[PDB]
RNA sequence: GGACCUGGCGGUGCUUCAUAUCCCUCUAGAGGAGCCUGUUCUGUAAUCGAUAAACCCCGAUCAACCUCACCACCUCUUGCUCAGCCUAUAUACCGCCAUCUUAACCCUGAUGAAGGCUACAAAGUACGUUAGGUCAAGGUGUAGCCCAUGAGGUGGCAAGAAAUGGGCUACAUUUUCUACCCCAGAAAAUUUAGC
């Protein structure tokens, strides 16, 4: 596929209007080689349904698209890096689908089709987690999943859902 | 020759010659007296308004007539070759004295924040219209092409970008430039914000970048290069640039320099260089053949004491300066991915057609890769053909068959 | 080799400006024509045009110093100053070949007044 | 790996002031009418194309009921004179215009990289280039067409609309007309420069 390049450094920091490389207080990961390795650590993710969490610039995001998923949901906090994405989502027609949130609140349980859903007693149910989130964020939604895995809800309504 | 008298007649494929005027024949492709966009004119002047004065139009001058004279670099072995003959004369140090002279002394220019705006001001109306006519050959004779990609290397004030606007504003959605002076991409992007640091751009999706990216497995659409081959320091550095704009080429490369000897010189390197495919295994296999304006891939027969240019009259930016319309002249050839679409290719007409009493002269590159100076009259050729030269001017296709 | 490798004394009147031509330099030619009511002033210049190229084609590499074209009513005297370098049988027979011809040329009785130096002059250095 | 030397910082901010160019300040106009042009669109078979070559003879001027150019039709050609064309070429030369290129010595640091100032003074001194323009006050060649790029005739052609760029006129009461050359009589918002 045909993708838009990965933006630079500059770019990001014009596009949250900083106009200086010490007031960004954010850490991005601008390599696709790491975000390659990462998404093959991942697991194999042909035709899979991928919940991805705080993509950014969206190099993870370029390298899920690339693996040959079957629908890449994408929830973002900051609206600066929302035109970036559906520039993305244009060059992927029907395989990206961008949503404005907070992961903290965001609702996954309705996002995915019903027929996704396996029992927990099976397999991983063909629904995938991947997140580069800021280090202040994630420790709260481990705290969070891992209740949602005690009572099997919330992104665990599928199944036993794999997490990266 | 593409011209037999009583024997070439013109070539009527659509019902042309009935269901048309003699006028508006195929190879027509003038295009009439460029204006740049509201917002690049308005832009271009807003951004001079600090310093327009009697300085600026002396300062663009001066640039203007030195890079229209400029040579290219003396390669190292053409510097032997005279070194040698000099001293042969003389029978060291008087030979170098005597190779200062009758030598070019080629010197890199720095685009600093003030260079940057004394070239917008003598290059940015100029560039524009010669690249708009490029650009007007591959629209007029493909309209079907609708291009979503475009990289520019060179780009110091955006002209390729605006003029590719101007054309495929409807499905174009990258517009790659590549640049190396932090000044020149400074200023291209204020000329896209109104002239102003803060603004919304007026063309979507522009990237600018300092270093051209050197991967086959990134191919654009149409890939350009104005006025720019002529700012590297060596036929090296040429000769790698274009084998990379080349292998990144998805559907046309569009090279376009000065109207000089200098210039002329410079794209037909690069044409023999695309043509004469070196690279063993490429990524993209498809050949490459030249779109325009040569109808020919043989040699160019100008090339040996004679150029190749075309001119395109464009109304100037208004300035203190700028008052009657002006003429670009500049030299162009554009090189397109796989194979010529048909056999019936015509002779283009590459310099001024003089208009005299029942007969024209037209000076033609033909086919067979040779030049015709051919004077078309009614008796000899034919109604038809006559009256399609006469309409026919500097820069257009003539339609002859057998 | 490579581009990057590859990459005076004056006379009296060389060392001078144009500027001075009325202050410390003086005139080469003298005539009348020049003079509000005479006439004739092109005339005189383009004599004096093919005169000093005649002169400097007709004594290679001898002229030290440019000519002086002085006029006195028909007479026409080149007062030349040249070098010590060409044989002076040659300077006699060059001198009567160019007066004769130059006679014949303008139909006036022209002269010529050679003045031979060791060497140039010079006055300065730029 | 330890210590040191020259640095460069293609540097970044603040403090103070010199702070002229540009600001504020002063004078003057520059919107509106009427026509002529530059560019665009539309239209024609065609050129609202030109007068060392026509009307126009107040200023100017348009089409003239002129000739050349253009469109559609036709005629002649050994014609003029071993004819004729102004047709190209300075993208053939020359000429003319224009572009661009063309130090030494002496000290200090143990004789290391290296450094060297104090005035009531402490080492510092001495020509080419051009697909350039010009065939109007200039030339030397070179090519083309000669049953037509020559010579004629019969008709037609003489545009329309805008938005913007420029230009020409009249525009007054501190004016206008007469006598005089100044004591009379009658009339009625942006900019742009400039000191
Ligand atoms: C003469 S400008 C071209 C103008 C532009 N094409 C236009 O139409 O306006 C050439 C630009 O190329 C850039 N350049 C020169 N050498 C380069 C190089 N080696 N790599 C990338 N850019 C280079 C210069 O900085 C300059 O801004
Ligand atoms: S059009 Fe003909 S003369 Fe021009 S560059 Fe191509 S081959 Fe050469
Ligand atoms: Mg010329
Ligand atoms: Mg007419």
């Amino acid at each position: 596929c045909r993708l838009p390049p990965l933006p630079t450094i500059r770019e990001i920091i014009k596009l949250l209007r900083l106009q200086a490389a010490k007031q960004l207080s954010q850490n991005f990961l601008l390599d696709l080689r790491l975000t390659d390795k990462i998404v093959r650590k991942a697991g194999n993710l042909t035709n899979a349904y991928v919940y991805e969490v705080g993509p950014g610039p969206g190099g993870i995001t370029r390298s899920i698209l690339n693996a040959d998923v079957a629908e890449l949901l994408v929830v973002e906090k900051d609206t600066r890096f929302i035109p970036g994405l559906q520039m993305l989502s244009d060059a992927a027609p029907g395989k990206l689908r961008i949503v404005h949130g907070d992961v903290l609140t965001f609702k996954v349980e309705k996002a995915f089709s019903e027929s996704l859903k396996r029992p927990w007693e099976d397999d991983p149910p063909n629904v995938h987690i991947i997140g580069n989130l800021p280090f202040s964020v994630s420790t709260p939604l481990i705290i969070k999943w891992l209740e949602n895995i005690s009572c099997r809800d919330g992104p665990f309504v599928y199944g036993r859902t794999q997490m990266t | 020759a593409a011209l037999v008298p009583g024997v070439t007649q013109v070539d009527n494929k659509s019902g042309f010659l009935q269901k048309r005027p003699h006028r508006q024949h195929p190879g027509i492709l003038k295009l009439p007296h460029v204006r740049l966009p509201q917002a690049l004119a308005n832009g271009a002047q807003l951004l001079l308004l600090g310093s327009a004065g009697p300085t600026m139009e002396n300062q663009v001058q001066t640039l203007t007539s030195y890079l229209w004279s400029r040579h290219l670099p003396v390669e190292p072995e053409e510097l032997q070759r005279r070194a040698r003959h000099l001293e042969k004369k003389f029978l060291r140090g008087a030979v170098l004295h005597a190779l200062r002279k009758t030598t070019y002394h080629w010197q890199e220019l720095s685009y600093t924040e003030g260079l940057s705006l004394v070239y917008m001001a003598a290059r940015l109306d100029g560039g524009f219209a010669a690249v708009s006519r490029a650009f007007h050959e591959i629209r007029a004779r493909n309209p079907a092409f609708q291009p979503q990609t475009l990289m520019d290397f060179g780009s110091g004030t955006g002209s390729v970008t605006w003029a590719a606007h101007s054309i495929w504003g409807q499905s174009l959605r990258e517009y790659m430039c590549v640049d190396r002076s932090a000044a020149m991409l400074v200023l291209a992007e204020k000329l896209l914000k109104g002239g102003s640091e803060s603004g919304e751009p007026y063309i979507p999706g522009v990237f600018f970048r300092q270093f051209l990216p050197v991967s086959p497995k990134v191919q654009f659409d149409v890939v350009v290069s104005a006025f720019s081959l002529s700012e590297l320091p060596s036929k090296a550095d040429r000769t790698e640039v274009v084998q990379t704009l080349w292998r990144k080429t998805g559907h046309f490369l569009v090279l376009v320099e000065n109207g000089t000897k200098a210039g002329h010189s410079l794209l037909m390197d690069a044409r023999d260089l695309v043509l004469k495919g070196k690279e063993k295994s490429p990524l993209d296999p498809r050949p490459g053949f030249v779109f325009a304006p040569c109808p020919h891939e043989l040699p160019c027969p100008q090339l040996t004491n004679l150029a190749c240019s075309f001119s395109q009259a464009y109304h100037p930016i208004p300035f203190s300066w700028n008052k009657k319309p002006k003429e670009e002249k500049f030299s162009m050839v554009i090189l397109a991915r796989g194979s010529p679409e048909e056999a019936h290719r015509w002779p283009r007409i590459t310099q001024p057609v003089l208009k005299r009493p029942r007969h024209v002269h037209c000076h033609l590159c033909c086919p067979d890769g040779h030049m015709q100076h051919a004077v078309l009259t009614a008796r000899r050729h034919g109604r038809d053909l006559y009256r399609c030269a006469r309409v026919s001017s500097w820069g257009d296709l003539l339609p002859v068959l057998t | 080799r490579e581009l990057p490798c590859a990459w005076k004394p004056v006379t009296y009147e060389e060392a001078h400006a144009p500027h001075y031509i009325a202050h410390r330099k003086g005139w080469l030619s003298l005539h009348t024509g020049n003079l509000d009511g005479e006439d004739h002033a092109a005339e005189r210049t383009v004599e004096d045009v093919f005169l000093r190229k005649f002169m400097w084609g007709t004594f290679p590499g001898c002229l030290a110093d440019q000519l002086v074209l002085k006029r006195r009513g028909n007479q026409l005297e080149i007062c030349a100053v040249v070098l010590r370098q060409l044989s002076p049988h040659k300077y006699y027979f060059l001198v009567g070949y160019s007066e004769t011809l130059l006679s014949y040329f303008y139909k006036c009785p022209v002269r010529l007044h050679l003045q031979t130096v060791p060497s140039k002059v010079v006055y300065k250095y730029l």
